[PDB]
RNA sequence: CUUGACUGCGAGACUGACACGUCGAGCAGGGAGGAAACUCGGGCUUAGUGAACCGGUGGUACCGUGUGGAAGGGCCAUCG
RNA sequence: GUAGGGGAGCGUUCAGUCCGCGGAGAAGCCAUACCGGAAGGAGUGGUGGAGCCGACUGAAGUGCGGAUGCCGGCAUGAGUAACGAUAAAAGAAGUGAGAAUCUUCUUCGCCGUAAGGACAAGGGUUCCUGGGGAAGGGUCGUCCGCCCAGGGAAAGUCGG
RNA sequence: GCGAGAGCUAACUUCCGUAGCCGAGAGGGAAACAACCCAGACCAUCAGCUAAGGUCCCUAAAUGAUCGCUCAGUGGUUAA
RNA sequence: AACCGAACCUGGAGAUAGCUAGUUCUCCCCGAAAUGUAUUGAGGUACAGCCUCGGAUGUUGACCAUGUCCUGUAGAGCAC
RNA sequence: GGUCAAGAUAGUAAGGGUCCACGGUGGAUGCCCUGGCGCUGGAGCCGAUGAAGGACGCGAUUACCUGCGAAAAGCCCCGACGAGCUGGAGAUACGCUUUGACUCGGGGAUGUCCGAAUGGGGAAACCCACCUCGUAAGAGGUAUCCGCAAGGAUGGGAACUCAGGGAACUGAAACAUCUCAGUACCUGAAGGAGAAGAAAGAGAAUUCGAUUCCGUUAGUAGCGGCGAGCGAACCCGGAUCAGCCCAAUCAAGCCGAAGUGGCUGGAAAGCUACACCUCAGAAGGUGAGAGUCCUGUAGGCGAACGAGAGGUCGUUGUUCGUGAAACGAUGACUGAAUCCGCGCGGACCACCGCGCAAGGCUAAAUACUCCCAGUGACCGAUAGCGCAUAGUACCGUGAGGGAAAGGUGAAAAGAACCCCGGGAGGGGAGUGAAAGAGAACCUGAAACCGUGGACUUACAAGCAGUCAUGGCACCUUAUGCGUGUUAUGGCGUGCCUAUUGAAGCAUGAGCCGGCGACUUAGACCUGACGUGCGAGCUUAAGUUGAAAAACGGAGGCGGAGC
């Protein structure tokens, strides 16, 4: 008996013009273009996850080294005094403190600072 | 039929090379690996004919739906007649039925049924048993054929 | 349609080429090769190219067929036989089967109980082992 | 003075992908020199070599086709 | 984790068998944010018009992006190049649904040992009348060597 | 990279040896960069410490601290 | 009879092709090799070496200390 | 609040982008069959009485097909059928037929011209004749060879068979013996089959007993640049049997059981409540799925006609390659015995065995499959033959090559009629269940072209993605982990193949569909899983039955090595 296709394949590759959306010119309408242009979005899904989780802690920090020079202190050293007197705290949330809640970055500071001499 | 010639340029026409119409590749032509005529038959070894055959019968023993006949009253060769007898040994009507006996007339009564097969004398198979929910015995070649 | 097949009593074969999953490309082959390459014949003697030790090799002797002795075991004339004798088609008749051979006789086991023996020839330690454990052997004329 | 540049073998190892190749105590038959214990199956050693195949030759009596013989063939030797 | 060997499975058809659906609507197709570890598979909505899902088992022409692969369709180049001899055209008149192109008229331009005329070889109704305008015409066509129908060809002396 | 040969103490050179690496290795670093320095990615996280390598801005992190040098933009490409 | 150092057509014929391309579903586990030795053999085949599956075996592996023998390079030296 | 000043940001889209809606293009997919394909079985020749195959003709209108032959879509006779018929073809008018048409079976008659062509010629289908009878119109004859005559031969046939002739590529990893292989092809003859056949045989048992066929022996004995590779037979089991003579019943047809009511529906066959048949539940048609409507099936009948010697030299055949070369087999030379004789037993000799050369026929089993029928884990429109038909269109001076082609509906009820236009085309109407079927008439994928809409886009540098956030939009697995779109950021070297190393300025490819490649065979080899019997395991050819399988020990594997 033989077996044609018949459907398989329009399925398979629908399934990947739904992934391709969006996409610019025959990426999102062309099946080998689509397909394609999906293994090195691939690439860029995974790395970038990672990635992602890198680019935060960055932004945190530079929110925090912010914070910390609006009075006087270094990033480095705020965050090295509020090891010291070993005021455990997340940077993301030392961000949040930072620019959303003041009066309390303030205290935060003044105790690494005295924990630091 | 798709004549040997070679079509055109081995090299030279800025084409992919061909050689016949009649390749795999081309629409048209003859199919790669396809079935030809064979034959799946081989000679499955006596021993286990016999202990499936067996494996049958018993597994409709033991559930039970055998009926051991001997004897069958079906008037003259009439199908209203087997669908009686039938009716009364048990044989509401829900369930396929195979028959083994010798007699053409019962045989004849059980043909039209929808619901009922007829084998003959010795050809029985694992198959039509089990194919079923019930077997006819009979009961004649059945303690003899023990021995 | 009740039934099952016993399992690992029929693999589902290879179908190589289909996917990366999966046997990718080559197909088992790798790259390249004579190996590689849809054609018949290599074959299985053909090592190198080279002189094979195949034929490097002295060529002892000839061949002749001859008689071969079909055996005979004591431990079967022996133990639970419960001697019914060998006679000729009932030794045929048990567990010593051929045609167009003649039937030899030889040791291996011990003796006891005394029979005659029926074979076409035996071991000098056979007709010895069994006549000093109480019967003869028949050769022919 | 001599023919151990010897037949029948081979414990155990070196070596090599394979095929080869290399060393060897000891046992037998039977010798050689020493008065002896001994030593010898080639040279201080490591190069001085060519697998199969087909054929010559000296033994050998395993095969030889209805049978007994002979052709031919096998085995040891050996020559190209 | 490459060649490679091993393990478990997803989907396609045909087949045996059971659960079973379907004109109050099958398959196939179309949309989507649900599910599964993945091959995949469900819900509902729109399509369609007469067949089909599911489980277990069996057998395969059983899964394609590539082969300057094969068939077919449609894109790019592009409203580009070209419209096939630089012998050349004007105005009036007519017809038609529509005219630079078709039909009259009056001129102009070109061939004139030809670009005239008569045969042969070849072609085959292309000839004539009346009609048509899809396509053939390198534009247009009301026109034609294209389409339709009907007619036309006559030998004792030519030629066999 | 370390050992040597052929080269011209030439080569992104070639022929051996030897360790690691790429091949078949993603991740950070060396601007960029198969081989180099750190390091071997089973999925998830808007969680923490470190390695090589860094901390004026681009660009995460001391325009740090003290004892000095060079003033040539040396740094940011060579020699008698 | 529009490409003649050997017409075109059909056929053997699916000649051969150590060569070039191409070889489609998914997840998991392991995971190489480009060294040797031969080869009318060098971009090809044989055997080993290296992977993997499975049955046996039982710590025989592996690194590291110890003990113990083998060596003739680095350096050095001038005894041939 | 007006003027001026500094600073910030908005909107427009020529065009484009993403998404969405809606068509177009095209004809994938699903469904279907009016066409294939294979296996089993049956059947198997035609022709000088003109074959296959044609040319031209026959029609009320006739281009193609079909049927036919100037007696021309037909003519006579018989038989079945019994109401319609007047070929596909779907068109009018003409008619025919219950005195029996049409269709079917069975014979007959007529059958132009070409073609073995055959009165002679010829560029097939055309040209020109001579002779016999006729009043003419016509009819017959006029080839050649075997024969006394009567009579037979000529040509065609897909394969099957026999014969004369007989390649190469290939493999031996080069080649020449060798292998391909007496294969491809050419030719001759012949049949429904053919060939072979009635022992100077196999042979080794003083056994069998014509042949052909299958199983097996058996990849055994052997052959061979003893390399590649080549490869018997006797015995044993089956198929089918035969040994004779000469020279001193199917083919036309008929007849055949048993349901209605309500329900959905455009439509009942389906749902349903109760029914009956069955030797008949195989199938197909009927508005959607029918045992009980129809045609049928099980069954029963069934026709006038109808069919059932030796030797030598060069060589070769078998496993036979000069090898110890037997034997047959023939080309050239030689050409013995005929019974107290001849031939073989693989050189050769004796012995001892098997045999009757020089004359012929022979059914049966076996091979094939143009054709007929039945079936199918064979195809359904790129499949399947090349063809849903066509060797046609088209190409070729020729030999030769050679396509794509499928679908309205249940039924033509095929759209009178009004509207814009010359038309084409469309918009109504009307039919239908549906015109979301309208004749470019089933579904209608994708590339590809467009209209509309959302959000965007004119200081911007880009493998076109990713990932983070803001904007705007939307709310039928969908108000949160949202979906569409977007701005800004970070980040980021298409895919494949080939490689020491690929974004590579290295290979491939315009795009999307659909077709596209690790298979099959052998009762071979060797392994892993599994199973059934287990010192035991097993059949093959065949036989019988066959909506199934059973029988079949002939041989095979294990049994003991050297
Ligand atoms: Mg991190
Ligand atoms: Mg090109
Ligand atoms: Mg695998
Ligand atoms: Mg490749
Ligand atoms: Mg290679
Ligand atoms: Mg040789
Ligand atoms: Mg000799
Ligand atoms: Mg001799
Ligand atoms: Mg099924
Ligand atoms: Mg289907
Ligand atoms: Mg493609
Ligand atoms: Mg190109
Ligand atoms: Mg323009
Ligand atoms: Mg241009
Ligand atoms: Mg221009
Ligand atoms: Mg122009
Ligand atoms: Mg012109
Ligand atoms: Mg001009
Ligand atoms: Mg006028
Ligand atoms: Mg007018
Ligand atoms: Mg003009
Ligand atoms: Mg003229
Ligand atoms: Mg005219
Ligand atoms: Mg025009
Ligand atoms: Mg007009
Ligand atoms: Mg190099
Ligand atoms: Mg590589
Ligand atoms: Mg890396
Ligand atoms: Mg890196
Ligand atoms: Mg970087
Ligand atoms: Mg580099
Ligand atoms: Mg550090
Ligand atoms: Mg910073
Ligand atoms: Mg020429
Ligand atoms: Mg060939
Ligand atoms: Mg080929
Ligand atoms: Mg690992
Ligand atoms: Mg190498
Ligand atoms: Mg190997
Ligand atoms: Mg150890
Ligand atoms: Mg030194
Ligand atoms: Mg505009
Ligand atoms: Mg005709
Ligand atoms: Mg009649
Ligand atoms: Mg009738
Ligand atoms: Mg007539
Ligand atoms: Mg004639
Ligand atoms: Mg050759
Ligand atoms: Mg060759
Ligand atoms: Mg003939
Ligand atoms: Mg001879
Ligand atoms: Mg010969
Ligand atoms: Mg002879
Ligand atoms: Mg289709
Ligand atoms: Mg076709
Ligand atoms: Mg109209
Ligand atoms: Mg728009
Ligand atoms: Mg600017
Ligand atoms: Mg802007
Ligand atoms: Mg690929
Ligand atoms: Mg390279
Ligand atoms: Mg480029
Ligand atoms: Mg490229
Ligand atoms: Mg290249
Ligand atoms: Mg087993």
């Amino acid at each position: 008996p033989r077996a044609k296709t018949g459907i398989v394949r329009r399925r398979r590759h629908k399934k990947v013009l739904k992934r391709a959306k969006g996409f610019w010119g025959s990426r999102s309408k062309q099946y080998r273009n689509a397909f394609q242009t999906l293994l090195n979005a691939a690439t860029y899904e995974y790395r970038d996850r990672r990635n992602k989780k890198r680019d935060f802690r960055r932004l945190w920090i530079q929110r925090i080294n912010a914070g910390a020079r609006l009075h006087g202190m270094n990033y480095s050293t705020f965050i090295n005094g509020l090891k010291r007197a070993n005021i455990d705290l997340n940077r993301k949330v030392l961000a949040d403190i930072a620019a959303r809640e003041p009066e309390a970055f303030k205290a935060l500071v003044d105790a690494s600072r005295n924990a630091r001499q | 039929s798709k004549t040997g010639r070679k079509m055109y340029g081995q090299k030279g026409t800025g084409n992919a090379r061909h050689g016949d119409r009649s390749v795999p590749t081309f629409v048209g032509g003859g199919v790669a690996f396809g079935p030809k005529p064979r034959s799946y038959d081989y000679t499955l070894p006596r021993q286990v004919r016999q202990l499936g055959l067996a494996m049958a019968i018993a597994s409709r023993q033991e559930g039970g739906k055998l009926v051991a006949v001997d004897g069958f009253d079906i008037a003259d060769a009439k199908t209203k007649n087997f669908i009686s007898w039938a009716k009364q040994n048990g044989l509401d009507g829900t369930e396929k039925v195979l028959l083994v006996t010798d007699d053409e007339n019962t045989r004849r009564a059980a043909r039209n049924v929808s619901w009922v097969s007829v084998l003959p004398v010795a050809g029985v198979n694992v198959y039509d048993i089990l194919r079923h929910d019930r077997l006819v015995i009979d009961a004649a070649a059945l303690e003899i054929v023990e021995e | 349609h009740d039934l099952k097949p016993t399992p690992g009593s029929r693999k589902d074969r290879k179908r190589v080429g289909r996917g990366p999953g999966g046997t990718d490309k080559t197909a088992g082959r790798g790259h390249k090769g004579q190996k590689s390459r849809s054609g018949a014949g290599k074959g299985a003697f053909f090592e190198g190219g080279r002189s094979r030790l195949i034929a490097r090799l002295p060529k002892r002797g000839f061949n002749n067929v001859g008689t071969t002795y079909e055996v005979v075991k004591l431990s079967q004339l022996q133990d639970l036989e419960d001697t019914t004798f060998d006679r000729d088609t009932l030794e045929a008749y048990r567990l010593v089967r051929r045609k167009n051979r003649p039937v030899k006789l030889l040791a291996s086991g011990e003796i006891s109980r005394a029979v005659t023996v029926h074979v076409d020839a035996a071991s000098a330690a056979a007709i010895k082992a069994v006549e000093a454990a109480g019967g003869r052997v028949v050769l022919p004329e």
